[PDB]
């Protein structure tokens, strides 16, 4: 039914990473494809599960190893001497084709972040507050690596909320903000808390936004 | 430049659209099976169909019939056709071939499906640095543009009357819950830079109409 | 049948 990959990885330039792709194996080749942020897919190679025979793309020939363990039925992809440009979501994929149709299977993907930056939790700052509306939000600044999640009042407030995509700053740290439009009548009475969770650094912050 | 796709395409629901995957001259389209994939944000690419000719084509398992392949020898371009054009079809579309003993992918086409949204003027809110960030010895001006359609804006910063590009990071317009667009831009300074200047401006241009908001220490 | 990636 399913390919399931290992969790996210954060690495320093020059180190290596090993991503696993466990079938819930095949007799058909498991191909590895990566996708850099805001880019198209890039084929890395395939491995034959029966033989263990590999075929790497020329770009990665030298610093990639693809292996398999048919006992536990998981494919591995190790990329060596990592570059910042190797920052991507790495997918595993396999399938087969009849004369009629084709049946492809992709993993969920594994974000690998390569940078000389170290894991760091975000500094959360409140953005204190027309047709009777007021704008307020939270600024989630200077964190690494990327995946943070922002809710409002522990997810109870969805309407009129927008969490922006992250910006990779020149410093090598990420930043985003989340906004919520609320009526002006509510600012003194109704409490608005943004819940910032950065799981890579195990940092949870709950900041209430108030008018000064 | 083996495979090239158009960057963007927009059409309304119910109609049909054609997506091209242009092959470099000499790499004859008639000799290759063109693989097509759909990718919605957050998920892996999902296979649609592969097409060489009308005699040689394979659909994706559980992929509707309205997705169909085609080609054109003169243009040297494989074609993907979509008939239903449900709003579900809004995604990035990549083509791929097996060329010179390697899988090559295209740059991708971003297909936008229009939801009959009327033109909306952007609401711009420029936030000064919070007291907490200032006590942390940092400063970030947050200019938040929202509730505009269509989703194309240009953002410009000014310290006093001098235009700024240094310390600016801007997000590409992204879809809201209400199918209008929002965009965020950040001008990161020091507290000393923040207070040294007298005003900071965030100019937003949408459909040839300009909105500018200002904040001062 | 046939392999998808070959």
């Amino acid at each position: 039914v399913q390919l399931v990959q290992s969790g996210a990885e954060v690495k320093k330039p020059g180190s290596s990473v090993k991503v696993s792709c466990k079938a819930s194996l095949s007799s058909y080749a498991i191909s590895w494809v990566r996708q850099a942020p805001g880019q198209g897919p890039e084929w890395m190679g395939w491995i034959n599960p029966n033989s263990g025979g590999t075929n790497y793309a020329q770009k990665f020939q030298g610093r990639v190893t693809m292996t398999r363990d048919t006992s536990i039925s998981t494919a591995y992809m190790e990329l060596s001497r990592l570059r910042p440009d190797d920052t991507a979501v790495y997918y595993c994929a396999s399938g087969y084709c009849s004369s009629t149709s084709c049946y492809d299977y992709w993993g969920q993907g594994t974000l690998v972040t390569v940078s000389s930056a170290s894991t760091k939790g975000p500094s959360v700052f409140p953005l204190a507050p027309s047709g009777g509306t007021a704008a307020l939000g939270c600024l989630v600044k200077d964190y690494f690596p990327e995946p943070v999640t922002v809710s409002w009042n522990s997810g109870a407030l969805t309407s009129g909320v927008h969490t922006f995509p992250a910006v990779l700053q020149s410093s090598g740290l990420y930043s985003l903000s989340s906004v919520v439009t609320v009526p002006s009548s509510s600012l003194g009475t109704q409490t608005y808390i943004c819940n910032v969770n950065h799981k890579p650094s195990n940092t949870k912050v709950d900041k209430k936004v108030e008018p000064p | 430049a083996v495979l090239t796709q158009p960057s963007s395409l927009s059409a309304s629901p119910g109609a049909s659209v054609s997506l091209t995957c242009t092959l470099r001259s000499g790499i004859n389209v008639g000799a290759y099976r063109i693989y097509w994939y759909q990718q919605k944000p957050g998920s892996p690419p999902q296979f649609l169909l592969r097409y060489k000719s009308d005699s040689d084509k394979q659909q994706g398992s559980g992929v509707p019939s309205r997705f169909s392949g085609s080609r054109d020898a003169s243009a040297n371009a494989g074609i993907l056709l979509i008939s239903g054009l449900r709003s579900e079809d809004e995604a990035d579309y990549y083509c791929a071939i097996w060329h010179s003993s390697a899988w090559v992918f295209g740059g991708g086409t971003q297909l936008t499906v229009l939801g009959g949204q009327p033109k909306a003027a952007p609401s711009v809110t420029l936030f000064p640095p919070s007291s907490e960030e200032l006590q942390a010895n940092k400063a970030t001006l947050v200019c938040l543009i929202s509730d505009f359609y269509p989703g194309a804006v240009t953002v410009a910063w000014k310290a006093d009357s001098s235009p700024v590009k240094a310390g600016v990071e801007t997000t590409t317009p992204s879809k809201q819950s209400n199918n209008k667009y929002a965009a965020s831009s950040y001008l990161s300074l020091t507290p000393e830079q923040w207070k040294s200047h007298r005003s900071y401006s965030c100019q937003v241009t949408h459909e040839g109409s300009t909105v500018e908001k200002t904040v001062a220490p | 049948f046939e392999d998808f990636w070959k």
